């Protein structure tokens, strides 16, 4: 397709490939993966974290 | 790394002596070239070459 | 003269312009030049536009003729060899047996 | 409704860019259910949790 | 070099709940068997 | 589960078309004629009705009911 | 005064207020669901 | 059976037919609001079985009454003097038909 | 899992984090961007002086 | 009792992850950090009756 830029307003040089594709969202989400430890419980046998 | 779902760690050195070594020795600026043969490793990647 | 490409901007080899800056002028110049390239290339290419579709993959006219011609010749020569072997007329290559 | 083009430089290696105003209208919205279970029992001695 | 006595290590290097560590169950068995011999020979 | 009110891509209000769409199908229009007679020009809108899967008609059979 | 539970099958309101076994007053079903809270909760339309 | 967050998300998207030039921006906080910068609507339905219904036991439309929640059921609740400033019928959700 | 290979040479440490990685071409090659929520957990014990 | 204040208003509280005992009266820490078992040794857990463990 012929496309116009949304920021400058002036038409792009190339013609852009446009259309419908089936996208699926996987179960890996960042909110379930962030982590950090300042200072916390220690093991009893060796007193490392 | 490739931003396809990767993960990376991070540590915060706790001593003024350890800050000085990390910055001077382990900084990126001091490590633009790999010690295997001296070729550059930090350079432009795809979509900057184009 | 010329144009910039992996051989002059990529992470492979010397002759990298960031490598020349590193050796001749220090670390700060090479680290700054890379940063400016990070900010300056995306602004060009993202307003020029650059795309791929199936027009960039469809085979043209002359290609079909060459492909058909080549396949016919190749199969005939393969036939000739297997004919040579199964008749036993095949000359053995001087490093191995007929197979 | 995807376009295949290079855009904005935050998309280099397998990263991709979404339209803020679609996320507001429902695209990619989801739900996450979790479970929590507990039980009360009677001990051999004649007493029980409460 | 030939041994006739042993040390039992402190409770620090073998916590309460392993119920107790296997080193504990080993040691209680050694003493049990030792007591068996001495009463048995007597 | 249920009909989204607005077309994700452009923002047109399509939530009020579902019942009419099934009505027009029930009169043996094709899908193409149905969408055209509802006035859904852009293809970003057409998928919004065309590819819907209405699960709330089914999920209700399992609901607690007197 | 006592708390009410909804039977899992016939939805007849029951009351326990006791250590009694969980069983429907009317039928044989043995599953109970608590009623919705009476307080209001505030949501954002976003 | 529609979860509350999802129901609230749906309600937001419905366009209201107020003219926006007559109202100020709500100040930060001040969640109680006042007649110069807020509007109120009320929604309330109870689905019940139709007693007159015959024995076909097939059509949901006949079997039940108010088994569908259209945007018709929202009633404007005038706040302050808004009932006087706005003539009747000029405050409503635009489409009257959304499900 | 023994002492030597598990607890003396390489061992667990604190004051560290872990997360997904994503792109940003507006950082200088020597900077890294950290989320606020992980900046609020980690600390550095700065001594007071003049 | 708080070593710094003497008052007995100690409240058990935790920050984002650390478990600690804090004098609520003055904002002082008196104890923190705990040693616990893990899941890795959880699977190895045995049991012995107190009768077996007491003869
Ligand atoms: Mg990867
Ligand atoms: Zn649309
Ligand atoms: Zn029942
Ligand atoms: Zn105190």
């Amino acid at each position: 397709d012929y496309v116009t830029s949304g920021i400058t307003g002036e038409p792009l040089e190339a013609y852009i490939y446009f259309g419908p594709v089936y996208y699926q969202k996987l179960k890996h989400m960042v909110l379930d993966k962030m982590h950090a430890r300042a200072r916390g419980p220690r093991a009893v046998l060796t007193r490392q974290p | 790394a490739d931003f396809d779902g990767d993960e990376m760690n991070l540590h915060l050195p706790q001593t003024e002596e350890a800050k000085a070594e990390a910055l001077v020795l382990m900084g990126t600026k001091a490590n633009l070239v790999t010690p295997r043969n001296g070729e550059p490793l930090i350079a432009a990647i795809q979509d900057f070459l184009t | 003269s010329g144009s910039m490409d992996k051989g002059t901007l990529g992470s492979g080899s010397k002759n990298n312009i960031f490598y020349i800056l590193l050796r001749d002028w220090g670390q700060n110049e090479a680290a700054d030049a890379m940063s400016r390239l990070a900010r300056l290339a995306p602004v060009y290419l993202s307003n020029r536009g650059f795309s791929i579709g199936i027009g960039d993959v469809t085979p043209g006219q002359g290609l079909l003729k060459a492909k058909y011609e080549l396949l016919n010749a190749g199969y005939k020569k393969c036939d000739e060899y297997i004919e040579a072997l199964n008749t036993g007329k095949l000359q053995q290559q001087p490093g191995c047996t007929a197979e | 409704t995807v376009a295949v083009m290079s855009y904005s430089g935050y998309d280099i290696e397998d990263a991709l860019v979404l339209n803020k105003a679609s996320l507001d209208r429902g695209f990619g919205r989801c739900l996450v259910y979790k479970n929590a279970k507990c039980t009360l029992k009677r001990y051999t001695n004649q007493t029980f949790d409460k | 070099l030939i041994l006739t006595r042993l040390l039992v290590p402190p409770l620090c290097i073998r916590p309460s709940v392993v119920n107790e560590d296997d080193l504990t169950m080993k040691l209680t068995e050694i003493i049990f068997l030792n007591d068996v011999i001495k009463k048995h020979r007597i | 589960m249920i009909i989204p009110v607005r077309c994700f891509t452009c923002g047109k209000i399509v939530g009020n078309k579902w019942e009419a769409y099934l009505g027009l199908l029930q009169a043996e229009y094709t899908e193409g004629d149905a969408l055209d007679a509802l006035g859904l020009k852009r293809y970003c809108c057409r998928r919004m009705l065309l590819a819907h899967v209405d699960l709330i008609e089914k999920l209700l059979n399992y609901a607690p009911l007197e | 005064q006592p708390m009410i539970y909804i039977c899992g099958e016939c939805h007849t309101e029951n009351e326990i207020k006791s250590r009694d076994p969980i069983r429907c007053r009317e039928c044989g079903y043995r599953i109970m669901y608590k009623k919705r809270t009476k307080r209001l909760v505030v949501f954002d339309a976003r | 059976i529609v979860q509350d967050e999802i129901l609230a998300h749906r309600l937001g998207l419905i366009p209201i037919h107020a003219d926006p030039r007559l109202f100020e921006y709500r100040n930060q906080g001040d969640e109680e609001g006042t007649e110069i910068d807020t509007l109120q609507f009320r929604l309330q339905v109870r689905c019940t079985r139709n007693p007159h219904a015959a024995k076909d036991s097939s059509d949901p439309n006949e079997l039940y009454v108010n088994h569908k929640v259209y945007t018709r059921h929202m009633t404007w609740i005038p706040l302050g003097n808004q009932a006087d400033l706005f003539p009747e019928g000029t405050i409503r959700p635009v489409h009257d038909d959304i499900l | 899992q023994g002492r030597f290979r598990g607890n003396l040479s390489g061992k667990r440490v604190d004051f560290s984090g872990r997360t997904v990685i994503s792109p940003d071409p507006n950082l200088r090659i020597d900077e890294v961007a950290v989320p606020v929520h992980v900046a609020k957990i980690l600390t550095f014990p700065e001594k007071v002086n003049k | 009792r708080c070593p710094d204040c003497g008052s007995t208003e100690l409240v058990e509280d935790s920050h984002y992850s650390q478990s600690q005992l804090v004098c609520s009266d003055c904002g002082c820490v008196v104890t923190e950090g705990v040693l616990t078992t893990t899941f890795s040794d959880e699977g190895n857990l045995r049991e012995v009756t107190y009768s077996r463990s007491t003869g």
